[PDB]
């Protein structure tokens, strides 16, 4: 996006292509960087920081780690698809995202 | 369907002799016979849902 | 067996039209087990030979790897043992775990097997996964050789 | 598709429409229609011929300028009409499926596309041989006929060809 | 539990607060009257803190003062047989690789692979529950 | 990234038998020839009509249409003065709906060609469309409108 | 009908000029021009619904209509006054045909459909894929009007058949086989969707062979 | 030092910009301020380092100073209370809603470009007996006898009895500025006058901006169901000219295509040119007659080809 | 408890004492263990090899090339970085 905005022109981006990629890069660096990662660093040094041996449900904190995991992974896979990511923007509201628009 | 049974269970059953090393010093005969019956039965339902010229 | 015969639907072939040179379909599939073979002749990247005024199609490919599948897989334990070196009568299985080298090469050629398998299915693949049929083409032919390496490795490890 | 009378009937090129395909085949007026059992032969010879079967591509005005011509096969098309082999070059699957604004003839037994607008040459997939192009032409009363047969061979290749 | 339910008592209070005054700035002084969906967004998470806060008041009522809650407690006070802590377990990726499965089913609106991704999902959550109580094998 | 600078779908003609010739400020649309041919070709002598749109892209206009007119003497009657960022339809091609009871100018500039060249379905005749800003070759076809299969005489087998 | 052509046009001067350039032209690279597509073609699109379209792809895919039949026949007049072209089949009434595009003859229909359909759909319909991401969609949604318009106006990448190349009656008989095969129940359980080979192989897999092993662990013993 | 201290805020041309903008230098200057205190501190601790003659003796370890927290709480609370208070009172004047618009234009704003109706004109001064059109706005009820079943559904539709593909929301106009891909819209209006814009959408949500306005609205598809304001006023426009207009929301993929102008006319000149667009002529030969640039001036329309490197 | 423990004498037949130890693979005496690394060095050159031979092909694209030369240079890549760390005795 950077590199596309860098000269007026849309020297190597499409309009759609451009708009997967803030769509991505936002929810991206937020719901598979921000959002895991903090639970990343609560796993880390929580249970050190409390005394505790291990967390409430260990067997679960294990299935959140692989739910972000392979959740986040599907919702990339939008690129490989023909079509590609999500066109609409992290927030992603409503009409545009509707069967009708971005179908 | 027993024809898809009869090559997925040869194909479990080679998966199962291979990884347990069922067929080194005694036995390699018995795993060469079959991987003729593999090969077989995998041309055998070739020939098979091809006999109805569909 | 019988239970899959009534509640499943194999093989409708009244829907299949009778056979005519002039007609097809896109899924143009054979069964699961001859699927492989199928894969490998989609994904083999259209490389013929021209010797003096003749052709050797793409076909002769397929069929030589065909050939090599079937005699590595009779031929392997004589291959096993050449390489190894064990020849001692052996009635005690040892758990694939065990035997980390081999657990291995058995992951590695089933994944290559797998990816031939959905490599024939790409079309399917493709159409209900929404995929470029060229994209599934040639994520075939990059994985066949990436898929199985990655496969590799990670057995060998996992059985460590 | 009629079951079995006249399953075979003469075509002329206004039938097509920019953009459309047609599958055809070797119609001779002594292959007349199926009611006699003299004929309903020579007709399913034709149904059934391997190779007999072609598709003949309505080249759209607008991308006709798209198009390159092979070596020999340069007055083949006649017009906006291109007569590609149906059968496959790569292992003779029919490669019937077109699309349209791509000119992609695609095969489905195996997934390989040729370049209509181009000499029907594989852009894609195992196919490594275009598909052969049969010469057409109009006879009098404008009727679709083929203006010769295939240069080369035109099923999937084989040890004694390209000689 | 005593600040631990007074933490959910004091987000319950104010949840409440902001949920009522946002009811009645929104009934008046809104274009179209309440707006429904905040109003109900703010109500249900004043239920879910008062929930929570009421379950952590019970239980505070029902144990007497912990170690933990203790000031000046000794680490001998606490010291003893922790429960059962689930160690090492290969269920939580099935659990989720089967209700990935699920999830691609329903966006690729694939009602097969949604069928299987649940059934998947039941196996492997069957399978973590039951992961220490299948007792030994029989014969 | 099918939906990259180069995709299929916007780099796609209208599903026409006309073809399209952007050159100019007056863009031609579905540009055809109505020439119902009864043999092989259409004689010389017979007049067949030219259908098409011209589009006016600009509104600073190009409305003249000048002459229009290649092998086969096209010619315009009720010309007309009429792209001014509208269309200018010349013809009626099959399927047209009059879209009133009354008319503008009796016919909407009808363009008709007296072949003097034998030409047939399939073939592509070039035409040299010239308004005052330029002229342009347009290589027109032949069109069969909404004419349905002409019955071919049964066969007698031999 | 003037009424008519003036709801047509104010619905494409609210929905398409930014694509489908005022006046009918195309707008270069973002869509082609209407001129001759005529109203079979904007029924069956926008019907579809493909043509509300946000996004240039491989391929425009299906969605909900924007418009309702109304609406629909308005831009269809509106197109076809503009350019004029092939016109969508209606009923003695004047509304859209449907029942009177099933044709008589089913295995005439299922013949043509192998021939020129299953091409590239299916042997019944399904979707089928093509060259770089595109694909033949089931037919199974699509209502007689909508496969009777789709084979006279070819949407995308999909062969345009003229009336002279299947005269009315073969498209009629192949909408019939197209309607037939779509509601006719699977004879022998559940047809895993309609791909003999991959949905079989799939559920022997899953199916049978996870129901036998399940079995054989059940009777034998872990050592 | 005002336009630089502005951050880039374009001198507004209506009084509610000039109000707005004056508000948003005052925020300016607090938050720098702020800032500015705030940094010294940080910097001023950046000078309190681990110094060599530091011996064995850690800091004096005190933090918990209730007193400073007190007041370093209190502090804040009134600099916000100030700035909420010039907000709302600045906010007072974001639609005043008079009753008695000068000029109303219908903003539509459809998949990737513009529409503008002239719904009504009323110079308070005295003219333009204009109005817009009452007819072209027709539903989608559907309220048929009967539905698939035999009997009792007579089902009359989804939503409030209507299909959702309705655009009876929609407002038509007897002179539509429509903007082609090709074409800019150029909405001109009288300047010195009250210009009230009723804004819908006719398919989905998006942004309507004037960066010169210095205020903007989203345009949504249906916002009296959605329980929006869509429509809004603007006292005045002094400052004549061609002003760029953006869309200000997500549209789709030509989102940045939605550029339009407003090219604000002397009163005599937006005569004129009502004058001549009800006598049969586009926008362009309407601004030609009145002699002034008929293309926008501020932002040609973007080249429809997808990209640069794109085979033509 | 409820559990035996288990004796095991496998006839044994390389014999182990070159190649792989127990410290680096448990079970090594139990089964074929090592794979000289020589051979995996070669194989992903070969696969690398064989990636960029890819190239050569009847297709018009070039993302495909593309796909192709990355892949086979983070072969490259692994399969030297492997290289030279076993020959400077894993450092770095
Ligand atoms: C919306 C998505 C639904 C999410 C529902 C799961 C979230 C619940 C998590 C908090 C509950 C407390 C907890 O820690 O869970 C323990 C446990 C974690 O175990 P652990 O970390 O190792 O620690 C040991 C336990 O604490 C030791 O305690 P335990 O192992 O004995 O747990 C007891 C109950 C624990 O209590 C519960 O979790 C109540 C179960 C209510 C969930 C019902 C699903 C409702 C959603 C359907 C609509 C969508 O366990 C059970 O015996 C009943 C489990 C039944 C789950 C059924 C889910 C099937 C979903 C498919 C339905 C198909 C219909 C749709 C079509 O979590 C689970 O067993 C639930 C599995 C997660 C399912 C995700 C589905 C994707
Ligand atoms: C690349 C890395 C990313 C991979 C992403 C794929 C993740 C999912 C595959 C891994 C799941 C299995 C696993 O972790 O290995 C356990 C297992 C080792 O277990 P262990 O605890 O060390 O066993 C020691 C004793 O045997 C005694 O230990 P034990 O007492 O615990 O018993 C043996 C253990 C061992 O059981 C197994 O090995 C079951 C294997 C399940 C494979 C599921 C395949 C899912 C497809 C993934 C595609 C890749 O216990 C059982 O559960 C036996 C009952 C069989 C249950 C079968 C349940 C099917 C659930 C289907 C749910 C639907 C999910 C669809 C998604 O690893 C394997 O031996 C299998 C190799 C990995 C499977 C590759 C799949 C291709
Ligand atoms: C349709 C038929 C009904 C579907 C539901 C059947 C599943 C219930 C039985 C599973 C539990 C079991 O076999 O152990 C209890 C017991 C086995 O006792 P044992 O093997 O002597 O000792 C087991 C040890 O505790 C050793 O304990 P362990 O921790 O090593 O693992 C025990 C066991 C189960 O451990 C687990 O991994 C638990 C998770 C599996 C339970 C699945 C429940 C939900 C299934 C819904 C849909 C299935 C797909 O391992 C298995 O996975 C056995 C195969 C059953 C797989 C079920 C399908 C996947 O078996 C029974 O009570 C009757 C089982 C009869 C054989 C049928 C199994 C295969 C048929 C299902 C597949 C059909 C696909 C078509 C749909
Ligand atoms: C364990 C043994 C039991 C085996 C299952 C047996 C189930 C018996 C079902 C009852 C008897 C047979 C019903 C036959 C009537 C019938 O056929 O069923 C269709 C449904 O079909 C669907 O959608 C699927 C719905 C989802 C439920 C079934 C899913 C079961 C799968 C998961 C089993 C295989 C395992 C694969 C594992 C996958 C995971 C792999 C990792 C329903 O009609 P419809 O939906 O409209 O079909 C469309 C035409 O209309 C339309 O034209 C046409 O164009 C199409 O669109 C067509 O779908
Ligand atoms: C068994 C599966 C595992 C395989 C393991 C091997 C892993 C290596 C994968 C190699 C990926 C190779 C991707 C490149 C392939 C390639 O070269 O094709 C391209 C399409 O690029 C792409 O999307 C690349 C997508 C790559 C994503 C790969 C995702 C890996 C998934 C499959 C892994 C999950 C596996 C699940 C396991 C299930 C276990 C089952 C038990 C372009 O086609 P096209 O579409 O025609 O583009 C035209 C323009 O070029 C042109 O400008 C423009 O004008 C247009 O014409 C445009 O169409
Ligand atoms: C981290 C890297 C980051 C790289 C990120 C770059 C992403 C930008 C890609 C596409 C943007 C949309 C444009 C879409 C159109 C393409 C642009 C163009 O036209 O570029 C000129 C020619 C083709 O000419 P053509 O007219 O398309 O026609 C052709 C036949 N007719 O290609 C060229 O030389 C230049 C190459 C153009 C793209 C190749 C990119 C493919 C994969 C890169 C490496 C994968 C690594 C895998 C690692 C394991
Ligand atoms: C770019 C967004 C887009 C918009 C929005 C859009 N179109 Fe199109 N239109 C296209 C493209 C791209 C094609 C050709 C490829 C395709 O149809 O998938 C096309 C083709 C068509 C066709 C078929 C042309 C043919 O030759 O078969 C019709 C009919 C049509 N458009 C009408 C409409 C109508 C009516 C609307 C508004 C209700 C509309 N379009 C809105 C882009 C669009
Ligand atoms: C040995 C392993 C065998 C395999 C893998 C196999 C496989 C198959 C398959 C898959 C079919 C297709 C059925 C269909 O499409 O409906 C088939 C058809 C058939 N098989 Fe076999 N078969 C085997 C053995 C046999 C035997 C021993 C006989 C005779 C005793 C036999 C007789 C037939 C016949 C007559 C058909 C034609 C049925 C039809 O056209 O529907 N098969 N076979
Ligand atoms: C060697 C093996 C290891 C990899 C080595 C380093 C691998 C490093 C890989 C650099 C890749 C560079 C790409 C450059 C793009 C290009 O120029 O061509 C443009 C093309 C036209 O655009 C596309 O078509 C799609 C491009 C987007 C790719 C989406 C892939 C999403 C993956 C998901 C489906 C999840 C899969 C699970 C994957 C799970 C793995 C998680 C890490
Ligand atoms: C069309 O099919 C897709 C268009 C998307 C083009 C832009 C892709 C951005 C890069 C995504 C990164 C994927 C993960 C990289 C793994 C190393
Ligand atoms: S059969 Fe045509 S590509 Fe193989
Ligand atoms: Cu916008
Ligand atoms: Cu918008």
């Amino acid at each position: 996006m950077r590199t596309e905005l860098a000269m007026p022109g849309l020297q190597f981006l499409s309009n759609e292509q451009f708009n997967q990629l803030f769509t991505m890069h936002g929810t991206v660096m937020l719901l598979f960087y921000a959002t895991p990662i903090v639970f990343g660093f609560a796993n880390l040094v929580l249970p050190l920081q409390i005394g505790a041996p291990d967390v409430a449900f260990p067997r679960l904190n294990a299935l959140s780690f692989w739910l972000f995991l392979f959740g986040a992974l599907i919702a990339i896979a939008g690129f490989i698809t023909p079509g590609g990511a999500a066109d609409f923007g992290w927030t992603a509201y409503s009409p545009l995202t509707d069967a009708i628009h971005s179908p | 369907w027993a024809a898809l049974m009869f090559a997925a269970s040869i194909m479990v059953h080679l998966a199962r002799i291979f990884f347990t090393g069922a067929f080194r010093r005694p036995r390699e005969a018995n795993w060469v016979i079959g991987s003729l019956l593999l090969i077989l039965a995998m041309f055998e339902g070739f020939f098979g849902y091809s006999l109805p010229d569909d | 067996l019988g239970l899959m015969g009534g509640l499943l639907t194999i093989n409708p072939i009244w829907n299949l039209g009778p056979y005519k040179p002039s007609q097809v379909s896109a899924g143009s599939q054979p069964d699961f087990y001859m699927m492989w073979t199928d894969g490998l002749i989609r994904l083999w990247p259209a490389w013929e030979f021209y010797p003096f005024g003749h052709t050797i199609p793409q076909g002769v490919w397929v069929a030589v790897g065909m050939g090599l599948v079937f005699a590595l897989l009779i031929a392997y334990p004589f291959i096993e043992k050449k390489v190894t070196g064990d020849d001692a009568h052996h009635n005690l299985l040892q758990r694939p775990r065990d035997v980390p080298v081999r657990t291995a090469i058995g992951s590695m050629a089933i994944a290559l097997y797998l990816l031939l398998t959905f490599a024939c299915m790409n079309d399917i693949i493709a159409l209900k996964f929404h995929i470029s049929l060229n994209a599934t083409t040639w994520i075939g032919r990059i994985g066949m050789v990436v898929l199985p390496a990655i496969v590799y490795f990670v057995a060998y490890r996992w059985a460590i | 598709g009629r079951p079995g009378e006249s399953p075979f009937v003469k075509m002329r090129p206004e039938d097509i429409d920019a953009g459309g395909m047609e599958t055809v085949f070797p119609w001779r007026e002594s292959d007349g229609d199926g009611t006699t059992v003299e004929s309903e032969h020579k007709l399913t010879e034709i149904a059934m011929g391997v190779r007999n079967p072609v598709m003949l591509i309505r080249i759209k005005p607008a991308d006709m300028h798209r198009v390159i011509k092979r070596k020999g096969q340069e007055s083949f098309n006649f017009g906006e009409l291109f007569a590609y082999t149906k059968v496959c070059s790569h292992l003779g699957c029919p490669s019937s499926l077109y699309e349209q604004q791509t000119y992609r003839i695609l095969c489905p037994c195996h997934q390989s596309q040729f370049d209509a607008l181009e000499f029907a040459k594989p852009i894609f997939g195992p196919a490594a041989r275009a598909l052969a192009q049969l010469p057409i032409t109009i006879d009098e009363d404008g009727y679709l006929v083929a203006n010769g047969d295939f240069v080369e061979p035109v099923g999937p290749a084989f040890w004694e060809r390209k000689s | 539990m005593h600040i631990e339910a007074r933490l959910f008592e004091i987000l319950t209070a104010f949840f409440a607060l902001a949920a009522v005054v946002y009811a009645v700035l929104t009934a008046m002084f809104a274009t179209g009257g309440v707006e429904w969906a905040g109003t109900t967004a703010l109500v249900l998470t004043t239920g879910l803190t008062l929930i929570t806060g009421t379950f952590f008041r019970f239980v505070a009522r029902r144990l007497d003062t912990r170690p933990e809650d203790y000031e000046d407690a000794e680490i001998s006070d606490g010291a003893g047989e922790l429960g059962f802590f689930a160690p090492h377990s290969w269920w939580p990726i099935l659990i989720s690789l089967s209700f990935s499965t699920a999830a691609v089913g329903a966006a690729l609106w694939l009602p097969w692979l949604i069928a299987a991704g649940v059934a998947f999902v039941i196996t492997s959550v069957c399978g973590l529950v039951f992961e220490y109580y299948w007792g030994p094998e029989k014969h | 990234c099918s939906a990259g600078q180069i995709s299929q779908t916007t780099t796609q003609e209208p599903a026409v038998n006309g073809v399209n010739a952007q050159a100019g400020q007056v863009s031609l649309r579905n540009v055809h020839l109505r020439a119902p041919q009864q043999t092989d070709y259409v004689e010389p002598g017979t007049t067949v009509e030219l259908l098409f749109v011209a589009a006016n892209d600009s509104t600073e206009s190009n409305k003249l249409k000048s002459i229009t007119s290649d092998v086969g003497e096209v010619t315009l009657t009720g010309d007309s003065t009429v792209p001014a960022d509208g269309v200018l339809i010349v013809g009626e091609p099959d399927g047209q709906i009059q879209a009133v009871e009354n008319a503008e100018a009796a016919d909407a500039v009808t363009a008709e060609v007296e072949l003097t060249k034998p030409i047939t379905n399939g073939l592509l005749y070039d035409f040299t469309f010239t308004f005052e800003d330029g002229e342009t070759t347009v290589a027109v076809p032949i069109s069969a409108g909404e004419q349905p299969r002409r019955p071919v005489p049964p066969a007698g087998p031999g | 009908q003037s009424a008519l052509l003036r709801t047509g046009k104010q619905l494409f001067e609210t929905s398409c000029v930014s694509c489908h350039g005022a006046n009918l032209q195309g707008v270069p690279d973002r869509g082609p021009s209407l001129i001759g597509t005529g109203e079979a073609a904007v029924y069956f699109q926008v019907s579809t619904g493909r043509m509300p379209a946000m996004r240039g792809e491989a391929q425009a895919p299906s969605k909900p209509p924007h418009f309702d039949e109304s609406q629909i026949d308005a831009l269809g007049a509106y197109v076809q006054a503009n350019g004029g072209g092939p016109t969508v089949p209606r009923d003695d009434h004047g509304a859209v045909a449907q029942e009177s595009l099933i044709g008589g003859d089913v295995a005439r229909g299922g013949d043509l459909f192998r021939l020129n359909c299953a091409s590239c759909h299916n042997f019944t319909g399904k979707g089928g894929a093509l060259s770089s991401g595109k694909y033949a969609p089931d037919l199974g949604d699509a209502n007689p009007a909508q496969i009777y318009t789709a084979m006279l106006t070819g949407p995308q990448n999909m062969p345009k058949f003229s009336d002279r190349q299947l005269t009315p009656d073969e498209k009629r008989d192949i909408v019939a086989y197209v309607r037939e095969s779509a509601e006719t129940p699977s004879y022998g359980g559940y047809g895993l969707g309609g791909f003999g080979p991959a949905p079989e192989g799939m559920a022997m897999w899953i199916i049978g062979m996870v129901a036998a092993i399940g079995v054989a662990m059940w009777i034998g013993s872990r050592a | 030092w005002s336009d630089a201290l502005a951050l880039g805020w374009p001198t507004g041309i209506t009084p509610e910009a000039k109000l707005n903008r004056e508000l948003w230098i005052g925020s300016v200057i607090a938050s720098f301020a702020v800032g500015a205190i705030v940094w010294g501190l940080i910097f001023w601790t950046s000078a309190f380092h681990r110094k060599k003659a530091t011996d064995t003796e850690l800091p004096r370890q005190f933090g918990y100073n209730m007193p400073l927290e007190l007041t370093l709480t209190v502090i804040p609370f009134l600099i916000i209370s100030v700035l909420f208070y010039f907000t709302v009172v600045v906010q007072e004047r974001m639609m005043h809603k008079d009753p008695n618009p000068e000029v109303v234009i219908d903003v539509t704003a459809f998949q990737w470009n513009w529409k503008f109706g002239y719904q009504k004109i009323a110079f308070a001064d005295g003219s333009f007996d204009y109005d817009g059109a009452d007819p072209e706005r027709k539903e989608a009820m559907t309220s048929r006898p009967e539905g698939k079943d035999e009997h009792g559904i007579e089902k009359v539709g989804p939503i409030r009895g209507m299909t959702p593909e309705d655009r009876t929301y929609l407002n038509f106009d007897k002179i539509e500025t429509l903007g082609t891909s090709s074409e800019i819209p150029v909405l001109v209006l009288p300047a010195g006058k009250r210009i009230e814009f009723v804004l819908n959408s006719a398919d989905v949500i998006h942004g309507f901006w004037v960066p010169e306005f210095l205020f903007k609205r989203d345009v949504l598809p249906e916002p009296k169901a959605n329980n929006s304001d869509n429509v809004f006023q603007v006292s005045e426009i002094q400052q004549t000219g061609a002003f760029v207009g953006r869309c200000t929301e997500m549209c789709g993929t030509f989102h940045a295509m939605m550029n339009f102008e407003v090219r604000v006319v002397e009163p005599n000149d937006f005569k004129a040119y009502i004058d001549q667009r009800n006598a049969g002529k586009t926008n362009a030969e309407a601004l030609a007659a009145i002699n002034q640039p008929p293309l926008a001036i501020t932002t040609e329309p973007f080249e429809s080809r997808r990209g640069e490197l794109v085979p033509q | 408890m409820s559990s035996t423990q288990d004796r095991s004498q496998l006839d044994p037949e390389v014999e182990r004492h070159t190649g792989v130890d127990v410290e680096d693979v448990p079970s090594a005496e139990w089964g074929w263990s090592h794979m000289p690394i020589g051979v995996m060095h070669i194989g992903g050159l070969l696969s690398a090899a064989f990636l960029l031979v890819m190239m050569r092909g009847n297709h018009v694209g070039h993302v495909e090339d593309w796909f192709l030369i990355g892949f086979a240079a983070v072969i490259v890549a692994l399969v030297g970085r492997n290289w030279w760390l076993r020959r400077r005795g894993w450092i770095r």
